[PDB]
């Protein structure tokens, strides 16, 4: 899967 | 009617003097009905008066004006699929905003504007209602209620007039979609004018790249169902006959470069007309002229078509313009990133002659960096110089930090977890700093990495890494032992050919081994290392510190990253322990992959993979048994259980740590063990050779609209691993594990595609040449795992 | 994640069956039309019913017990593996020993009623989305391009073509011309009723009867020197047969057809509001707001009662004197999208899954 | 959400002043915004606007402060307290500028605003602060030019280096960056083998240092 | 490894033969172009430098120095085909 | 924000004085163009925490 969220 | 004084009733915000100036009438002049009407109309058009009444008293011209209530707030309700801020921006661009006055007649206009916006975004049944809440001091609040409705989706794409290519094959390359399976990632099924135009251009290119020089799109039609929940697209086209290319002709002010240009316009007689090739020829001529100082080398191609023979002859008109020199290159919008970060990506030098190709390449490199959302260029002129310009790059800065967390599954390692946090533009200096971690059945890994991508102006990179690793052998289909290691590593990176890349570096690693199962190979390495452990229990321990020199070379030429159809990739890696360390050895590995297409459409391909490896010790010692090479499994030889090929362990008679019947043990002393003991559990070897030949074919049953998103292959794999130090003379009763001739072979079928869970790979293979001890696993799969 | 709709679906009316309806027989055809908006529907001629599906299968059934007579598939196949659908969309027409069907591939087939063998097949300008009206030895076709073509029924060779304008965005489906006094009156996707002489196709008149707002006519009707037309989102109009000058207007329209009986006009509004107007001035005699947004089908006047299907699969009888429901039935689960066919004392209707039903009382 | 009661303007303004003196800006901004919204033409709308400019600036709401300053300048070109507004505009641009390698456009804007202030009203009370800020900004811009020339020196572009150092000697002749950059010009001239020009640059360097 | 570094004006070897003593600045600029370098320290002198250094192949430069007079009339021409 | 608060609230820095450039004999320096010129403003006003920026009472 792999979720990626920018901070 | 002469006027002696002027009076107003209702002026709140507009100044009295401003109103007097605005009104053409002035005190001390004749006034008539026409003048009164003109003043009334001017006041109405002022945009701040709702009702205007110019009445005449006995002597004074009294005016009654009901100033339009001021807008104090605009509220939205139901904008589920529309951002409130963007809706406010659209409204203020339209004209309605806070602070201004509200017109009690343009409510319908505002509602219809919002409905038009909804129609544009996709919803055709959307409705908008406006509510007005008056408030004291001539104020008002405007509230909007939205019934979004249900969006309309594409229900069919039809092409009428295609007799050589099927509609399914043609629309397979479009951006617009009419079918989306739940098991693929092909796209969304919405309708957009830009996508429709792009699809028309794609269809035109598809036909022009095949020799249909007379292709023409007669028309296009878009229809909605009466309930307005489905969209039908039709494209009426007219494909002609296939044409041949008779020849080419070049003319214009070539500037004395005719001899060099003719070589770019050489073709084989009898070739089929192509469009991509013609564009490439034009681009080649443009680059040729740009290399000679010309900033705008204009080129146009005109085809002349003869139907009697069905042949096309090109006519290329070339105009090499004038020479322009760049006086400055300016970057604006880089509030965070420093100047050099953007400047070092430029292919063009300030203070040299101009090149449009170079400017475009610099823009493309800036886009590839990843620190910006948008990049724009603007080649301005310099006043007072007829041949000088200033290049300006305008960038909007993105946010470069991120978190990521991922989950995958597979037969190789079971459930796999990944997590990390990354910062790609540390303080706008370009340094990339991150910390990552991974966990699966048999190991846990954590690392902290810091990289400088431009240690030298040419692009040489300098990176550093700190890592901790924990490895449990018995969970990986090997003989039991535990290895906990940690260390640091520093590396340089040299680009040399835009396909080739070298790297060299140094590293330090500390390894701590425990819980080692007594066996001949491990106790052969330990003796060379100087240890003399006992062979009756697995309460062991052994620690070593090593400094190594690392090197590698990579060559990448694959045309595409996902489902490549042509190219090669070669990766050589090495390592050698430099003096002063506990372990003296060297290790080398070589990866090869090659694709060869056997068609013009690149649907039938041949893939060849190889994997070689060899290592050994130097100062009378041996390579550590935890550096071994493993074969088997879906990575190397499909159809075999992971890490099953190669030598097998041979144990000593030893007492179990905590004996308990009903459990299977490796011939422990408490089960009647009095001599050496064979096994079926792999240990690896220090030499490895693996090869695989694969044939990639179109998927047979899947619908042709999306059959290019699934890859189908038939494969044949060979592999072998061996231990060159195994002395067969001493152990005569056991197999010779130092023979390279024990080749394991399997054959079968495999499928790959991208799913909502990530990449999916499935394989079924049948190992038809295997040796005693090897464990077969025909069905293998991997779900969403890319780490 | 959630979804919503602007207009709430109307509830199923509760009525007490004055009489009990039945279902004499039901036969199956392969997959019907599905979710696609098609004009395909069965036809009756000489005690036998012809049906088809979008894939290409065409069947003839006995009108009394539903027994199959012949069946032929018009889908071309490149061997035993490849099979591309014919995409049949033009309603089945029968006249003079032929079965005419249009196709989304700009093809018109004329099969034989006796054997099911293709008598001829012609290529037209575009998708044949309309019922192939037959008149005076000609077969009129309204293609999706806005072109009205006239084929020969015996040869199949196009005689004349008339070009009509099309807007940027339209509604799916096309109007079927009606022939009266040696002239064909048709409607356009731009909201204009036009008349063409069938000898060559020369336009006689054409006028706007319309109010992103669209306006599409879809099959006017002609009686006693007058032409009644409906434009979607526009207005009903009864115009003269010679000059085309509007006589009277009513701000109500729809895409599905309407019927004219005696001195009354039965139609279904865009919002599924059944009405019953008059011919003199169109003053409404009654209305039914019980089925709003139920997606009704074209009304059919069977045994003196209007019959309409709906997407949910229910078939409703409604009186004509006052408009009060006289019977309600549940027939199919897939629903009804295409018009019912009433003729020769029979009422046949095809569901979205191809199941042709014969209903009785 | 920081709801403001419909109290009389005098009382709400007194509360706003008290909170400004206390030193909390978030609530004072809400009070002043509510007052302005409810009384678009109140007796002290101009005072509300000035207090709002001050509060937006000191609350780090620089875009809103800039919008308010622009509106105020457009509407009241002859307001006696306009020099205060131009000083505030310069301060806001310096704050946005906030790192000499980065974008100098805000430094240029601040320099323009302070120059207009000092050249228009030399008898104002903000003129000394304006001049000190002008000196700082001129040095910052010279430093940006020096950074670009220094990058091109390592890139190896010897015409860009001399052109940029000449632009420095022309625009910013009296800063430390120019003195630091003169050797870069000499090196570029020598690398292109223009010893005649390198000698002149060396003469300047020797005569100055 | 690295890209190619270009600097100065592009001299074709035909334009340089087109300039003769006695020409004005306008004529010289028309023939060759606006120089990327002049002399800012008083005297008027135009430097036409043509420097190119392709990818790790070596540097080649040509220099053309044009010395005018107070009235902008060419007085001296100096040509260096290659840099020592 | 965090970088911006320091500037917006209280920070103040004093840079080096601007000094003229000498021209060796036999040559001159490039022209100045007066684009970035600081006029001399006499007077000793407030600066650097001694100047109050609160709006005047008008």
């Amino acid at each position: 899967w792999n979720w990626t969220k920018r901070w | 009617f002469v006027v002696k004084d002027i009076h107003f009733e209702g002026l709140q915000r507009v100044a009295v003097g401003a109103a007097l100036l605005s009104m053409p009438v002035r005190t001390g002049d004749t006034v008539n009905d026409e003048d009164i009407s003109n003043t009334i109309r001017a006041l109405f058009a002022t945009g701040n008066f709702e009702d205007v009444r110019v009445l005449r008293d006995g002597d004074t011209l009294l005016v009654q004006v009901k100033e339009r209530p001021t807008i104090a707030s605009i509220t939205f309700s139901g904008n589920k699929s529309v951002k409130d801020d963007m809706l406010k921006q659209n409204l203020e661009a339209s004209g309605v905003r806070v602070g201004e006055s509200l017109d009690r007649t343009t409510i319908a206009d505002i509602e219809k504007g919002l409905e038009d916006f909804y129609y544009s975004v996709g919803k055709y049944s959307a409705s908008v209602k406006a509510v007005v809440t008056p408030l004291p001091r001539n104020r008002v609040d405007l509230k909007l209620v939205f019934q979004e409705g249900v969006s309309a989706e594409i229900q069919q794409i039809n092409i009428v007039g295609n007799h050589a290519f099927t509609t399914d094959e043609l629309i397979s390359h479009f951006q617009l979609r009419d079918e989306v399976p739940w098991w693929n990632v092909v796209g969304d099924r919405k309708y957009q004018k830009q996508k429709l135009a792009g699809d028309l251009e794609t269809l035109r290119s598809y036909y022009l790249d095949r020799g249909y020089a007379r292709f023409n799109i007669d028309s296009t039609q878009v229809s909605l169902t009466p309930d307005k929940k489905g969209i039908y697209v039709t494209v009426n086209i007219t494909e002609g006959d296939q044409y041949k290319l008779s020849g080419v002709e070049v003319s214009g002010n070539l500037a004395g470069h005719s001899a060099e240009i003719e070589q770019l316009t050489k073709i084989e007689p009898g070739e089929l007309y192509n469009g991509t090739k013609v564009t490439k020829m034009e681009d080649d001529i443009k680059k040729l002229l740009g290399r000679y100082g010309y900033a705008y080398p204009r080129v146009q191609s005109m085809p002349e078509i003869n139907d009697a023979d069905k042949t096309v002859k090109l006519r290329v008109n070339v105009d090499a313009g004038n020479r322009f020199y760049v006086r400055k290159i300016r970057f604006e919008g880089n509030d965070t990133s420093k100047d050099a970060v953007l400047r070092r990506e430029m292919r063009q030098m300030e203070g040299a002659w101009l090149g449009s190709d170079l400017v475009d390449q610099g823009k493309e490199r800036l886009n590839r960096l990843g620190f910006f959302e948008t990049v724009d260029t603007d080649t301005q002129r310099v006043p007072g110089s007829p041949d000088q310009v200033d290049v300006v790059y305008k960038v909007k800065e993105r946010n470069t930090g991120s978190f990521n967390f991922g989950i995958g599954y597979g037969t190789e390692s079971g459930v796999s977890f990944q997590a990390g946090v990354q910062q790609d533009n540390w303080l706008g200096t370009g340094y990339a700093v991150g910390i990552n971690g991974t966990k699966n059945d048999y190991q846990t890994y954590a690392e902290l990495s810091v990289t400088n991508p431009y240690f030298t102006v040419d692009g040489v990179s300098l990176g550093g890494r700190l890592f901790y690793n924990d490895f449990q052998a018995d969970d990986a289909d090997l003989s039991d032992y535990t290895n906990k290691s940690y260390g640091t590593d520093v590396t340089l990176g040299f680009p040399i050919n835009e396909y080739n890349s070298l790297r060299a570096g140094l590293g330090y690693v500390h390894n701590s081994l425990s819980n080692m199962q007594p066996q001949v190979a491990m106790w052969r390495y330990l003796y060379s290392m100087g240890e003399h452990p006992s062979t009756s229990d697995q309460d062991n321990s052994f620690k070593t510190d090593d400094f190594t020199f690392n090197y590698g070379w990579t060559y990448n030429k694959l045309d595409r990253g996902y489902f490549p159809t042509d190219g090669s990739r070669v990766n050589l890696t090495g390592k050698v322990t430099i003096p002063g360390s506990d372990n003296e050895y060297y290790k080398v590995t070589l990866d090869t992959a090659t694709y060869v297409p056997i068609d013009d459409d690149h649907k039938w391909v041949v893939l060849g993979r190889t994997r070689w490896g060899y290592g050994d010790g130097l100062g009378g010692k041996e390579m550590p048994f935890y550096e071994n090479f493993y074969a088997g499994g879906s990575s190397t030889v499909r159809g075999f259980q992971s890490n099953t090929i190669g030598p097998k362990a041979v144990y000593f008679p030893h007492q179990a740590s905590n004996y308990d019947p009903d459990y299977d043990y490796e011939c422990a002393t408490q089960d009647g063990a009095k001599d050496l003991c064979k096994s079926d559990d792999a240990v690896g070897g220090n030499a490895m050779a693996v090869a695989s030949l694969e044939f990639i074919t179109p998927t047979p049953f899947i619908s042709d609209k999306y059959a290019n998103s699934v890859r189908t292959s038939f494969f044949w794999d060979m592999g072998t691993v061996w231990d060159t130090n195994w002395d067969s003379s001493q152990y005569s009763g056991y197999p010779d594990y130092s023979d390279p001739s024990n080749i394991r072979m399997s054959a079968g079928i495999a499928l790959q595609w991208m799913s909502p869970l990530g990449p999916l790979v499935f394989s079924y293979a049948q190992p038809f040449k295997k040796y005693d001890g090897d464990k077969a696993e025909q069905f293998q799969f991997n779900i969403g795992k890319t780490w | 994640n959630s979804e919503e709709d602007v207009v709430k679906m109307s509830p199923l009316p509760t009525v007490e069956n004055q009489f009990t309806p039945t279902t004499a027989w039901s036969t199956s055809v392969g997959s019907g039309i599905g979710n696609f908006y098609s004009n395909l529907h069965p036809a009756l001629a000489d005690n036998v019913v012809y049906a088809a599906d979008r894939a290409g299968l065409v069947k003839a059934l006995n009108a009394d017990d539903g027994k199959e007579i012949w069946s032929v598939s018009l889908a071309e196949k490149d061997g035993w593996f490849s099979k591309e659908p014919a995409l049949l969309s033009g309603g089945v027409t029968v006249s003079g020993g032929h079965v005419y069907i249009g196709s989304e591939k700009a093809q018109v087939y004329a099969l034989n009623t006796s054997d099911g063998t293709v008598a001829w097949q012609t290529k037209v300008a575009g998708e044949a989305l309309s019922r192939p009206v037959v008149s005076d030895g000609l077969v009129l076709i309204h293609t999706s391009n806005g072109q009205l073509q006239a084929l020969n029924e015996a040869d199949g060779a196009v005689k004349w073509t008339v070009n009509l304008d099309m807007p940027s965005l339209s509604l799916r489906g096309e109007s079927a011309p009606t022939t009266a006094f040696g002239a064909a009156v048709v409607g356009g996707d731009n909201g204009r009723v036009s008349a063409v002489l069938m000898e060559q196709g020369q336009m006689i008149w054409q006028q706007r009867i319309s109010q992103r707002l669209s306006d599409v006519d879809t099959t006017p009707v002609v009686v006693n020197g007058v032409v009644f037309a409906l434009a979607y989102n526009g207005n009903l109009t009864a115009l003269d047969l010679r000059s085309g000058q509007i006589m009277w207007k009513r701000e109500l329209g729809s895409v599905n057809d309407f019927i004219v009986d005696g001195n009354r006009i039965y139609l279904v509004d865009q919002n599924d509001r059944v009405m019953a107007l008059t011919i003199d001035g169109g003053v409404t005699l009654w209305t039914q707001s019980d089925l709003l947004h139920r997606l009704l089908t074209s009304p059919v006047l069977y045994n003196g009662n209007l019959v309409v299907g709906d997407s949910e699969g229910y078939l409703h009888w409604i009186n004509v004197e006052d408009g009060r429901f006289v019977a309600q039935q549940k027939v199919d689960s897939s629903g009804f999208q295409t018009e019912p066919v009433a003729a020769d004392g029979k009422l046949l209707i095809q569901a979205k899954d191809g199941t042709v039903y014969s209903i009785t009382r | 959400k920081e709801e403001v009661p419909d109290n009389p303007p005098n009382e709400i303004y007194a509360t706003a002043q008290q909170k400004l003196q206390d030193g909390n800006w978030r609530q004072a901004i809400t009070q002043l915004e509510a007052l302005d919204n409810r009384y678009p033409f109140g007796p002290y709308s101009q005072q509300v606007q000035l207090d709002l400019i001050y509060a937006y600036y000191k609350n780090a709401d620089l875009p809103l402060a800039q919008a308010a300053i622009d509106r105020f300048i457009r509407l009241n070109p002859t307001h006696p307290n306009i020099d205060y507004v131009m000083y505030m505009r310069g301060l806001t641009n310096m704050a946005l500028d906030d790192r000499s390698d980065r974008d100098p456009q805000h430094a240029r804007a601040a320099f323009s605003d302070f120059s207009k202030l000092v050249r228009g009203y030399p008898n104002s009370q903000y003129t000394t602060d304006a001049t000190k800020r002008l000196v700082f900004l001129k040095d910052r811009l010279a430093k940006y030019e020096y950074s670009v020339a220094e990058y091109y020196t390592e890139r190896g572009a010897w015409v860009a280096v001399v052109n940029r150092v000449e632009g420095m000697l022309r625009d910013y002749p009296d800063t430390q960056a120019t003195r630091d950059a003169l050797p870069l010009m000499e090196n570029a001239y020598r690398q292109m083998q223009m010893n005649a020009q390198a000698e002149k640059v060396a003469k300047i360097i020797a005569a100055n240092s | 490894y690295r890209p190619d570094i270009n600097q100065g004006n592009y001299l074709t070897a035909n334009d340089v033969s087109k300039i003769r003593v006695g020409m004005t600045q306008q004529q010289v600029a028309y023939a060759l172009g606006t120089p990327l370098m002049s002399d800012p320290f008083g005297t008027n002198t135009w430097f036409y430098v043509f420097r190119q250094q392709p990818g790790h192949e070596g540097v080649t430069q040509q220099t053309l120095t044009l010395t005018f007079n107070s009235s902008g009339v060419l007085t001296n021409i100096d040509n260096k085909p290659a840099l020592s | 924000r965090y970088k911006r608060q320091v500037s917006g609230d209280e920070a103040y820095l004093e840079a080096a004085p601007l000094a003229e450039l000498h021209a060796p004999a036999g040559m001159i320096l490039p022209v100045t163009s007066g684009d970035y010129a600081i006029p001399v403003t006499n007077g000793s006003g407030a600066v650097g925490k001694a100047l109050d920026i609160r709006p005047p009472a008008q």
